[PDB]
C-alpha cells in the first residue's frame, strides 16, 4: 500500500506532500530521500498508505499531479 | 666527536658581592662571585688583597652570610643554578687554606616552573631558617638547625603567584617575611609570619597596602628603625606598623634603581645605584629620637656621581665602595665629603677587568705572523670598549668607546679594524637628537653621515668606525640612515678586485612593526685615510649574519640564504637563492659546505652544487630549545651552545646507507658549560699533536674558552682519568662533577657525553704527590700522565 | 554561546608508545582543544564505543595526507566526554561528542576496526627567551601591570645588550608578543574583542584559519609553542581568499566575512543525523553560491536559526548552507569544498 513518486519540486516538504496526498486517503507514513552527504532532496518519495485502498486512490487520482508547481510521477 | 674544552681566561663580570667577617673574625672581607669562581678579598686601607680564589661545579646565583649562635666567623650560603645549595666555612691551618662544607644538598622540587623574577634568597635577622622563592606559589624554608646536616628544605604555601620582591623583617619576635606582589588590581606589600613549629604562615605585623605602580625593591631596615623601604621608579615609600612616609625626588625619575646596599650598621644611610649609573644616598631623618623609639622624619634623596654600571654595590669601610659592575669594568671609588671637586663626591681609585660581555671576537696576527692576538667588542651602554689580548698569564690593553660595538673585523692591507657602534642619543624639541656623551663615533678625525616621534624618547644612532690597529684611535666614524640597525659586518675581499672592502648589512626597524620590511647591504672601501662608499644594494628583508664564500658573498635576508658575485662594476648581483622555513640567523661556511641556524636550534647543513649553480640541502635537526651560537669544527662535526648554558655538538653520519640516516644529524656530545657562549671564533693563543683544530669562544660573562679535538685513544684515556679524578678531589660544596657537566634544560637531563672537561684534567698538576699514585693505579698508559696534562696545557 | 553546546544531538605521557582504537569513517584533521562529534551506527563502533566509556573512553583520529585511501602517518587523540547510545529503530546507534586531547606519530597501523600503535609526541613549553641571560637585579622589572609594546620591549628584553642580537629581534620569539599579533590580525576581519596560554592559543587560532589540510598537518607536527605561533603569523598573512575545490576557478567567499559566531571560532565540527562529519566555516556573506530547497529548523546546529542547501553556481557541488535576531543572514561553509588560494 505504498507508492513511489519521483521528480518533485526541491523546495517540497514532507509535510505538504503528506497534506497534499491526503486526499488520496490516511497515510500511515511518507519520506523522500536526501543526498546522505549534503542534506539535499533527491526528489525522489516513498509514502505509505494506512491501507492498499489510500495507495490505490493516490495512484488514481494523482497521476500529472501539478503539486508544489512541478509534475509528480508515480 | 671526542672534544675537549678548557677556560683560557676565566669569567670576571660580577654577578654579586658581600662584605662580612668570613676569613676571621678581625679581618673585613669581600666576596665576589663571577659566574662559578668565589674570590675572596681582604678589605685593606691600600685596597684588596687577593687571598683566595675557589671554583665551583655550579653557577652561584645566591650568595649570603650568617652567623648563627656559637660560632666564630660567617659562613657562605650558596645557590647554584641547578639548586645545588652549600654552606662552606673558611679553615686555614698554617698556610693551607681550604673551603668546607657544613651542609650540601639539591633542593630543586620535582614538579614546579621556575619563577620569572628568578631565584630569590634570604635569610632571617636572627639566623633561625633560610627562605627561597625558587618555584612560584611556593616558599622553599630551610631550617638551619645544627642537626639539619643534609639541608632538609620544606614547602610552605602562598597564596599569591607574582612575588615581585621579598625579604625578611629586623626587630620581630618570630620570623617576618614582608614582599611586594603584583595582582590584577595592583602591587601591594605583605607581611607573613612562619611557623616553623606549624609548618606553615600566619598573620603579619602590618596588613596588606597599596603601593606605587613600579615599586620594585624592598629594603629592610634594621632596628632601632625598622621597617620596610619600598623603593620604586617614582616614589621611596617607608612603612612600619603606623608610620608611612614617602616622596618623589625629582633626580630618581630619568632612571629606575637596580641595586643597593647598607652603609651603617643603623641603617640610617643607605645607596643606591640605577641603571645609567647615579649613585644616589639615601638619608634617614634619625633625628625623631622621642622617647627612646626612633621613627621617620625625612627621606632626602641626594646625588653624589656617576659610576660604572652597578650590578651591585658593596660599602667597604673608611668611606670606600666597590662597584661591582656586570658589563663594565668593576671599580673601587671614594666618598670624598671635602673633594666635591665638580659637586660629584665619587673619585675614582682602582679599575677592576671586567672583558665581558663579549658580542663579538676576532683572531689577528698583529705582530711579524706571531701569537694570534684577540680583539673583541666587550661591554654596552657607556662603558663599552674594544679590548686587545695577548698570551706573552694574559694581557689586557683597552681601547674605550663610551658607546656600544657590536662586532669586529681586521683588514690587513688598510691596517684597520671595523666595529659597529651605537649610541643612545634624546629627542630634542627640535625633532631632532643630541648625543648625551661625547662618543667614539663622534670624536673621529674625519666623519661621514650616509646619504641616500616624541619627545624623551631614546633613539639609538649606529655607525661604523674605522680604528687604526698602532694607537687605537678612531681614524674615521660613518653614521648610518635615521631608524636604520647595523647587524653585520665583514673584511673580505671579492672575486677579482684586488682591494679589500667593507661589508655592512643594516635592517631598518620602525617601533610600530615587528620583523624589519626593508634592508640594504653597503660596501665600502677605505683607503686615502677616507671611508669611500663604493656601493649599495638594498634587500626586501633584513640582513643578519654574512660571509664571504669562494669569492663570494652570502647573506641571510630574513628567512632567505641568498649569494651574490661581485661583479667588475663594483656591484653586487644575484647568483642563486635558497628559501628557508627558519630565519638564518648565523652562518658558518667552511670549504663548500654551509651551516644556518635559527635560535630554536634549527640546524641545517647547505651545499654548493657549482655544476649546476644552486645550494642542495644535505642534512637536518630540529628540537626546539634556545641556541646562541654555532660553529663549525670539521668538515663533519658541528659545535653549537644551547639554552640553559650548554655546549652540544651535531655530528652527521657519513657511513649512513640510508636516506633517513643520512639527512639528519646525531647528537654525539653534550656538556653544561656554565656560561651563556655568544662568539665563536677559529684562531689560538699559542705559538704554531694530541690536539687538531682550535674553536676559542666568547662568552657573556666575561671568560674565554677553547674547545679542541681530542683522537680516540687519548678520549678514552683522558675519561677513564676523569672518572678517576672524581674520587680524589674533595669538590668544594660536595657537588658531583657528573651533575654539574650533565646537560641540563628545564624540561629533561642527560649525563655529559663527548666532551672532557679540560679543567678537571688539567687540575692533576697541581694534586699532591701521594693522592696521584691512587688516582691512576691500573691503567698502564705515573710521569707518563704528568707528560700527557703537560702537554694539554701548553695549548692554551 | 550555545553554537557550542551542539544541543541538536550522558556526562563523561611523553614519549611513551601505545597502542589506540581508530574509528573507521571520521576524516577530520582534529587538533587538541578542537571538539569532534560523531554518529555511529556499524555494531562494532558502538561496542568498541561502550567499552570505551567503560575503561577509558578515549580513541585516536588519524591526520590523514589521503582521507580516502587511509595513508597517514601522523595523528591526534581523543577523550570522549559526552556520548549517548539511543538504539532505536532496530539498529543500535551512538552519537559521540569528544575533545582532542594529545597528538601521536603512527608507527603501525594493525587491521582488524583497528589499533594503531603510535607514539605520543610531547609539547615543548621553552622558558623565557632572556632567561639564559637575565641579570639578576634586572629581573625586579620583569613583572608589571603602540606606547605599551615599546615599553614592553624596552623592559622585558633589557639584555639584549649582552647578548649579539638586538630587542626587536627577540619581539619576534615571545610568546606574548606574537599572540597579541595574532589577535589584532584576528579583528583585522572581525568585531569580536582566545586564551591566554600559548599552547591552547596557538591550537585554536591554528584551527580557525581557513587552511588546507596539509598545513592543518603541518601545524600539528611543531612540538613547540613559540615556532607554532610563527608559522600561524605567516600563515595569516597568505590566506586571503576560498575556492570552491570543485570549481578551482570561481572563488567562493574572502576572509572579510568571518565572524565568530559560536564560542568555538569562526570554524567548528557538526554531525547531521546521519553522521558525514562537515568542518563549517561561518562567514557573514558569500559570492556565487546558489541555494537549493526551503529553510528549515530540521536539526538545525545553531540553535534558532534555520539552514538551505548551499551550492556553487558553475559545478553545484555542495558548500554548505545559508543560515528580529542578531545578524539577520550569515552562511556556513563546509571546509571539505574550500580551497584555500
Ligand atoms: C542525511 O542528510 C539529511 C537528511 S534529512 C537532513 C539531512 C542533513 C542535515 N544536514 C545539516 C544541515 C545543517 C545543520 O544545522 N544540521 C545538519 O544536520 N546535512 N544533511
Ligand atoms: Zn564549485
Amino acid at each position: 500500500n505504498v507508492l513511489f513518486v519521483c521528480k518533485l519540486n526541491p523546495v517540497t516538504t514532507d509535510e505538504d506532500l503528506e497534506i497534499i496526498f491526503s486526499r488520496f486517503g490516511p497515510i500511515r507514513s511518507c519520506e523522500v530521500i536526501r543526498d546522505w552527504k549534503t542534506g539535499e532532496s533527491l526528489c525522489y518519495a516513498f509514502i505509505e498508505f494506512e491501507k492498499e485502498e489510500d495507495c490505490e486512490k493516490a495512484f488514481f487520482k494523482m497521476d500529472n499531479v501539478l503539486i508544489d508547481d512541478r509534475r509528480i510521477h508515480v | 666527536s671526542y672534544n675537549y674544552v678548557v677556560t683560557a681566561q676565566k669569567p670576571t663580570a660580577v654577578n654579586g658581592c658581600v662584605t662580612g667577617h668570613f676569613t676571621s673574625a678581625e679581618d673585613l672581607n669581600l666576596l665576589i662571585a663571577k659566574n662559578t669562581r668565589l674570590e675572596i678579598y681582604v678589605v685593606t686601607a691600600e685596597g684588596l688583597r687577593p687571598v683566595k680564589e675557589v671554583g665551583m661545579y655550579g653557577k652561584i646565583a645566591v650568595m649570603e652570610l650568617f652567623r648563627p649562635k656559637g660560632e666564630s666567623k660567617d659562613l657562605l650560603f650558596i645557590l647554584t643554578a641547578k639548586y645545588n645549595a652549600c654552606i662552606l666555612e673558611y679553615k686555614q691551618s698554617g698556610e693551607s687554606i681550604d673551603i668546607i662544607t657544613r651542609a650540601h644538598g639539591n633542593v630543586q622540587d620535582r614538579i614546579g616552573r621556575p619563577s620569572e623574577t628568578g631565584i630569590i634568597g634570604i635569610i632571617d635577622p636572627e639566623c633561625r631558617m633560610i627562605g627561597l622563592r625558587l618555584y612560584d606559589g611556593l616558599f622553599k624554608v630551610i631550617p638551619l638547625d645544627r642537626d639539619n646536616k643534609e639541608l632538609k628544605a620544606f614547602n610552605i604555601r602562598l597564596e599569591e603567584l607574582h612575588v615581585i620582591d621579598v625579604k625578611f623583617l629586623y626587630g620581630c619576635q618570630a620570623p617576618t617575611i614582608c614582599f611586594v606582589y603584583q595582582d590584577p588590581q595592583g602591587r601591594h606589600v605583605k607581611t607573613y609570619e612562619v611557623s616553623l613549629r606549624e609548618k606553615e604562615f600566619n598573620k603579619g605585623p602590618w596588613k596588606q597596602e597599596n603601593v606605587e605602580a613600579e615599586a620594585s625593591m624592598v629594603i629592610a631596615v634594621p632596628e632601632p628603625f625598622g621597617g620596610a623601604i619600598i623603593i620604586g621608579q617614582e616614589s621611596i615609600t617607608y612603612h612600619n606598623g603606623d608610620k608611612y612616609l614617602a616622596i618623589a625626588p625629582p633626580i630618581i625619575k630619568q632612571s629606575t634603581i637596580v641595586c643597593h646596599n647598607r652603609v651603617d650598621p643603623n641603617g640610617s644611610r643607605y645607596l643606591l645605584g640605577d641603571m645609567e649609573g647615579r649613585l644616589f644616598m639615601l638619608l634617614l631623618e634619625k633625628e625623631e629620637q622621642m622617647d627612646g623609639t626612633v621613627t621617620l622624619k625625612d627621606l632626602r634623596v641626594e646625588l653624589l656621581g656617576e659610576t660604572s654600571i652597578a650590578e651591585c654595590l658593596t660599602y667597604l669601610d673608611n668611606g670606600v665602595v666597590f662597584v661591582g659592575s656586570r658589563l663594565g669594568d668593576s671599580q673601587l671609588v671614594k666618598l670624598n665629603v671635602d673633594s666635591n671637586e665638580q659637586g660629584s663626591y665619587v673619585v675614582a681609585m682602582e679599575t677592576f677587568t671586567n672583558l665581558g660581555p663579549i658580542v663579538d671576537m676576532c683572531v689577528v696576527d698583529l705582530e711579524r705572523q706571531g701569537q694570534g692576538q684577540l680583539v673583541t667588542c666587550s661591554g654596552a651602554f657607556k662603558e663599552g670598549s674594544l679590548r686587545i689580548i695577548r698570551n706573552g698569564k694574559l694581557h689586557i690593553r683597552t681601547v674605550p668607546l663610551y658607546e656600544s660595538p657590536r662586532k669586529i673585523c681586521y683588514q690587513e692591507v688598510s691596517q684597520c679594524f671595523g666595529v659597529l657602534s651605537s649610541r643612545i642619543e634624546v629627542q630634542d624639541t627640535s625633532g631632532g637628537t643630541t648625543a648625551l656623551r661625547p662618543s667614539a663615533s663622534t670624536q673621529a678625525l674625519s666623519s661621514s653621515v650616509s646619504s641616500s616621534t616624541s619627545f624623551g624618547e631614546e633613539v639609538e644612532v649606529h655607525n661604523l668606525l674605522i680604528i687604526d690597529q698602532h694607537t687605537f684611535e678612531v681614524l674615521h666614524a660613518h653614521q648610518f640612515l635615521q631608524n636604520e640597525y647595523a647587524l653585520s659586518l665583514v673584511s673580505c675581499k671579492l672575486g677579482k678586485d684586488p682591494n679589500t672592502y667593507f661589508i655592512v648589512g643594516t635592517a631598518m626597524v620602525y617601533p610600530e612593526e615587528a620583523e624589519p620590511k626593508q634592508g640594504r647591504i653597503v660596501v665600502f672601501q677605505y683607503s686615502d685615510g677616507k671611508l669611500q662608499t663604493v656601493a649599495e644594494k638594498e634587500v626586501k628583508g633584513a640582513v643578519y649574519s654574512m660571509v664571504e664564500f669562494n669569492g663570494k658573498l652570502l647573506a641571510s635576508i630574513n628567512s632567505t640564504v641568498r649569494l651574490y658575485e661581485w661583479t667588475t662594476e663594483k656591484e653586487l648581483r644575484t647568483e642563486c637563492n635558497h628559501y628557508n622555513n627558519i630565519m638564518a640567523l648565523y652562518l658558518k661556511t667552511k670549504g663548500d659546505f654551509i651551516l644556518v641556524g635559527d635560535l630554536m636550534r634549527s640546524v641545517l647543513l647547505l651545499a654548493y652544487k657549482p655544476m649546476e649553480g644552486n645550494f642542495e640541502e644535505i642534512a637536518r635537526d630540529f628540537n626546539p630549545n634556545w641556541m646562541s651560537a654555532v660553529e663549525i669544527l670539521d668538515d663533519d662535526n658541528f659545535l653549537g651552545a644551547e639554552n640553559a648554558f650548554n655546549l652540544f655538538v651535531c655530528q652527521k653520519d657519513s657511513a649512513a646507507t640510508t636516506d633517513e640516516e643520512r639527512q639528519h644529524l646525531q647528537e654525539v656530545g653534550l656538556f653544561h658549560l656554565g656560561e651563556f657562549v655568544n662568539v665563536f671564533c677559529h684562531g689560538s693563543l699559542v705559538m704554531q699533536t694530541p690536539t687538531q683544530g682550535s674553536v676559542l669562544f666568547g662568552t657573556v660573562n666575561g671568560m674565554i674558552g677553547l674547545v679542541t679535538s681530542l683522537s680516540e685513544s687519548w678520549y678514552n684515556l683522558l675519561l677513564d682519568m676523569q672518572n678517576r679524578l672524581n674520587k680524589v678531589i674533595k669538590s668544594v660544596g660536595k657537588i658531583e662533577h657528573s651533575f654539574w657537566r650533565s646537560f641540563h634544560t628545564e624540561r629533561k637531563t642527560e649525563p655529559a657525553t663527548g666532551f672532557i672537561d679540560g679543567d678537571l684534567i688539567e687540575s692533576f698538576l697541581d694534586i699532591s704527590r701521594p693522592k696521584m699514585q691512587e688516582v691512576v693505579a691500573n691503567l698502564q698508559y705515573a710521569d707518563d700522565l704528568i707528560k700527557v696534562v703537560e702537554e694539554l696545557t701548553r695549548i692554551h | 554561546s550555545l553554537p557550542t553546546s551542539h544541543t541538536y544531538l550522558e556526562e563523561f605521557d611523553d614519549d611513551s608508545c601505545q597502542v589506540i582504537p581508530v574509528l573507521p569513517q571520521v576524516m577530520m584533521i582534529l587538533i587538541p582543544g578542537q571538539t569532534l562529534p560523531l554518529q555511529l551506527f556499524h555494531p562494532q563502533e558502538v561496542s568498541m564505543v561502550r567499552n570505551l566509556i567503560q575503561k577509558d573512553r578515549t580513541f585516536a583520529v588519524l591526520a590523514y595526507s589521503n582521507v580516502q585511501e587511509r595513508e597517514a602517518q601522523f595523528g591526534t587523540t581523543a577523550e570522549i566526554y559526552a556520548y549517548r547510545e539511543e538504539q532505536d529503530f532496530g539498529i543500535e546507534i551512538v552519537k559521540v561528542k569528544a575533545i582532542g586531547r594529545q597528538r601521536f606519530k603512527v608507527l603501525e597501523l594493525r587491521t582488524q576496526i583497528q589499533q594503531a600503535k603510535v607514539q605520543i609526541l610531547p609539547e615543548c613549553v621553552l622558558p623565557s627567551t632572556m632567561s639564559a641571560v637575565q641579570l639578576e637585579s634586572l629581573n625586579k622589572c620583569q613583572i608589571f601591570p603602540y606606547k605599551w609594546w615599546q615599553k614592553y620591549q624596552k623592559r622585558k628584553f633589557h639584555c639584549a645588550n649582552l647578548t649579539s642580537w638586538p630587542r626587536w629581534l627577540y619581539s619576534l620569539y615571545d610568546a606574548e608578543t606574537l599572540m597579541d599579533r595574532i589577535k589584532k590580525q584576528l579583528r583585522e576581519w572581525d568585531e569580536n574583542l582566545l586564551p591566554s596560554n600559548p599552547i591552547d592559543f596557538s591550537y585554536r587560532v591554528a584551527a580557525c584559519l581557513p587552511i588546507d589540510d596539509v598545513l592543518r598537518i603541518q601545524l600539528l607536527k611543531i612540538g613547540s609553542a613559540i615556532q607554532r605561533l610563527r608559522c600561524e603569523l605567516d600563515i595569516m598573512n597568505k590566506c586571503t581568499s576560498l575556492c570552491c575545490k570543485q570549481c578551482q576557478e570561481t572563488e567562493i567567499t574572502t576572509k572579510n566575512e568571518i565572524f565568530s559566531l559560536s564560542l568555538c571560532g569562526p570554524m567548528a565540527a557538526y554531525v547531521n543525523p546521519h553522521g558525514y562529519v562537515h568542518e563549517t566555516l561561518t562567514v557573514y556573506k558569500a559570492c556565487n553560491l546558489n541555494l537549493i530547497g526551503r529553510p528549515s529548523t530540521e536539526h538545525s546546529w545553531f540553535p534558532g536559526y534555520a539552514w538551505t542547501v548551499a551550492q556553487c553556481k558553475i559545478c553545484a557541488s555542495h558548500i554548505g548552507w545559508k543560515f528580529d535576531m542578531s545578524p539577520q543572514k550569515f552562511w556556513g561553509l563546509t571546509r571539505s569544498a574550500l580551497l584555500p588560494t
